């Protein structure tokens, strides 16, 4: 029950799509605008991550949770790659190489939660989903690079690598297969 | 006319009744259905269709042979369950109660057979079935079980499973199995029989040289390498068969294969960090003159670089690492290299590799001092440079030779 | 048409390259000749797979293909030929000329798989050939071959050869093999597996119960029997499988199976002179309770006397050997035998045995002092004495029952 559900869904925020489109703070480009406060949905998924993955049950309390559960899965996919990185510099570029990969968009088959996400009905949502979900990934990767690699030796830090074995309710963004 | 059904059900039904291994089953079918028509001209056009319906293979004739699953998979879908249920039998596995070992053995003995008597197309699909959960169960269970009597059977299973598909290798390398083997081998050195397989399996999974999680260097790093350098030089006082020196050479070559460049290499640190490099330093020569390498026993699709040459290229990456040769062993290295440099057929991949080796030897250690074989070096490089052969590799050869001579003009005789 | 009696050809041509056992090779054919017609009757089988019915009936000694192409025969003629030369090659047998270990090992591993997996009739034809020539060849070779790694395989081969026919066993008994097996067993107590097979194979060899010439007893007499008792009563630190006891108990029963009489019996002498037979006393009654006979491991037709009932009838042949049992076992023995005598139907072959055992117990053991089951046994003897049946088995039963009474009038008198 008391898993950390998404905090940011102030009704004044635009709510495009089957998920909270949210103002991803980044120097990348996309449909979502720029948040100015110090807290943001990618920072929220990062912040709550270590707790969230232990909770074996999780409701959708509001539309922003169907965002947060996807950000969490991609964060796990970051660790599934950065753990191999030989140094932080590789940990950045070999993360960008992940962000621009053709992840199954929730309405596409092979996405793990097709029961929970409605299909995007038209190009002006589908193409928005392609341009939003990349903007999530492109940013989400660059934030983990700064804090998975502890600064003494550009080792991928052990404490983070512990979580490599753990998956949010045992769902995988590899889908039925990569 | 013959329904396609015989093209599979006959092969399935014989296996379930006889226990014949799959390929021996396919012969056992062919020999009956062949010989009878060879003895019975009048109705042969019936049997000749039976033959073709099995010559085409499982690609469609075994597609739902009767809307049913082949007996081998009927067992695997059981055995993988009854293991994965004892994993996370959280009570029993830490606070034991029942006589579990005598039944677990029966599953693993059966699994070890079916992992080789079945059609590999079945067992491949049962491994990759659900993001490799079948594999991660047994890998977790190997870490979980401290009984030495069972571990041998789990290692033998990993042996077969490694053979089925390189994708399974790409799982195991990235997984915990190497690190437990690294600790078991350093600690349980008394278990010589298991220790032999322990080395062998670790050598198999590393054979593809994929990148490895950086956490693994906490064990498979330099200390474990020095631990290997002991065994190949000294053997063991308990070593009745004395096999482990050879398997440790294979393992050293295998671990080396993925290592980047020659700066950070955990093995090349170990080699530089002891003077205990005699029998190992010589034994590498007997591989080099053999020309093959023992790695890549499976020959999966992206066949890895020739491991012996890669190793020496790293060995000659540093002068501290190049010193590990006695001068007489060093001369043998040069002679063996020029032999291949003379004998290889143009344009094969290996020709660049042996060429690169000699280039490193000339750069990384004194050579222009004593100039052994150096007039022959001039002869070979001149014949390479002047050769009429043109191809991507032979063009690449022509580039390296010119640049190598530019660095060391005496190699061209100016 | 299908070539008449071609069905035998499938047996060889499959076996040459699939490696199936003879029995399984037939099963594979039977499946293949089955399902095809069951899936495609539409042309061939109506005759041409009703034929190969000759996979039945065109079999055994009549299956032999033209010439001598039977691979089971071919290998055995090759295998025995090489052994014959190498055995007579007294130079290499006495001194090292060739590294013949390992190569001969592979020959024995073949021989150990050719036998048991081949057609039993082809093997039996080859083993019988030339008055068991090759049997004596192997026995001579085992006697001339001391190296344990080879000996272990040679022992198992004898275990195969005994399986085929009673006459072959009769040769091994009268041959020298039993004496060497006993001599090795008394000398070596460090190879656990060799010791295990030694006792097992020796029991197999004796299991048919024919008299040895009076010469084998120079070893297999009392000096050997005393050794076996200590192997049961304390064993060896080798035997962490608790496996030597059953093997040696089985050997003692079998070895008794051909001994004539109460004084000549070197085995009953062995018990008499022993210190105390606690464990052997115990184990033997467990067999009588279940009624089985351990010695009939092979199933050849001329079944010997039931070995345990024979063994006890000798044990009670003398009052000195009667004392071996502890008193609480003596009571249990009478309860066990009086259960059996009243369970069997009339005409059953064993009732004329158990009646003899009771008669012995009353004779040489002080049964009439304590009468353990007497008011029951009297009522049993009452009805078997009155039982109105005609068969010789029952006629024999009635005679001993009468004799059992007229020898001791406490029996057959009224219960009271």
């Amino acid at each position: 029950m008391p898993a950390y559900h998404s905090s940011l869904m102030d009704p004044d925020t635009k709510l495009i799509g089957n998920m909270a489109l949210l103002p991803i703070r980044s120097q990348f480009k996309g449909p979502a605008p720029r948040e100015t406060k110090d807290t943001d949905i990618v920072d929220e998924a990062i912040y709550y991550f270590k707790a969230n993955v232990f909770f074996k049950n999780y409701e959708i309390k509001n539309e922003a949770d169907r965002t947060l559960i996807y950000i969490t899965l991609y964060i796990s996919e970051c660790l599934k790659k950065l753990q191999k990185c030989n140094s932080k510099s590789q940990g950045e570029k070999e993360m960008y190489t992940l962000g621009i990969t053709n992840f199954p968009i929730p309405g596409e088959p092979g996405f793990p939660l097709n029961a929970i996400y409605a299909k995007p009905a038209n190009k002006q949502e589908d193409e928005v989903m392609r341009a939003y979900l990349q903007q999530l990934r492109q940013e989400t990767g660059l934030r983990l690079c700064e804090k998975v690699f502890d600064p003494q030796n550009d080792k991928p830090s052990k404490w983070w690598t512990c979580f490599v074995k753990r998956q949010f309710m045992n769902k995988s963004l590899s889908g039925p297969g990569q | 006319a013959v329904p396609r059904t015989i093209g599979a059900e006959l092969m399935e039904l014989v296996r379930r009744n006889t226990g014949l291994s799959h390929e021996l089953c396919r012969v056992a079918i062919g020999i009956i259905v062949g010989h009878i028509q060879a003895s019975v001209p009048a109705s042969s056009p019936v049997m000749e269709q039976v033959l073709l319906s099995l010559v085409e293979g499982k690609d469609l004739s075994m597609a739902l042979p009767s809307g049913q699953v082949c007996h081998d998979q009927q067992r695997l879908e059981v055995i993988f369950a009854d293991l994965a249920r004892r994993k996370d039998d959280a009570q029993q596995r830490s606070w034991a109660l029942y006589e579990d070992e005598g039944v677990i053995r029966c599953y693993l003995e059966e699994l070890l057979h079916i992992l080789t008597d079945a059609d590999p197309e079945v067992c491949k699909k049962m491994c990759k079935r659900n993001e490799f959960e079948s594999v991660l169960a047994l890998v977790a269970y190997y870490q979980m079980e401290h009984r030495a009597s069972l571990r041998l059977l789990l290692l033998k299973c990993f042996g077969a499973m490694c053979s089925l598909d390189a994708a399974i290798i790409s799982t195991l390398v990235s997984s915990v199995l190497p690190v437990e083997l690294a600790r078991d081998m350093q600690t349980d050195t008394q278990d010589h029989q298991k220790l032999c397989y322990s080395a062998l399996i670790l050598a198999m999974v590393f054979s593809m040289g994929e990148a490895v999680p950086y956490a693994h260097y906490e064990h498979l790093g330099t200390p474990f390498a020095q631990f290997l350098l002991n065994i190949v030089e000294d053997g063991l006082p308990l070593d009745t068969t004395e096999q482990l020196p050879d398997l440790c050479v294979n393992l050293l070559l295998a671990l080396n294969l993925h290592l980047p460049a020659a700066d950070q290499n955990v093995i090349m640190a170990a080699l530089s960090k002891h003077a205990n490099v005699k029998i190992f330093s010589e034994k590498l020569l007997l591989l080099l003159n053999r020309g093959d390498d023992p790695v890549r026993i499976f020959k999966h699709e992206p066949q890895p670089p020739h491991s012996v040459l890669k190793f020496l290229q790293d060995v000659f990456g540093s002068p501290a690492t190049a010193a590990i040769f006695y001068h007489t062993d060093m001369m043998a290295l040069i002679d063996i290299t020029v032999r291949h440099i003379a004998d290889l057929s143009p344009g094969d991949k290996l020709r660049m590799e042996y060429l690169s080796l000699m280039h490193a030897i000339v750069r990384t250690t004194p050579y222009l001092q004593h100039r052994h074989r150096l007039p022959d070096l001039q002869a070979i490089l001149r014949r390479i440079l002047n050769e009429e052969e043109t191809s991507p590799q032979c063009q690449m050869d022509r580039m390296i030779v010119r640049e190598m001579c530019k660095e060391f003009l005496v190699l061209g005789e100016a």
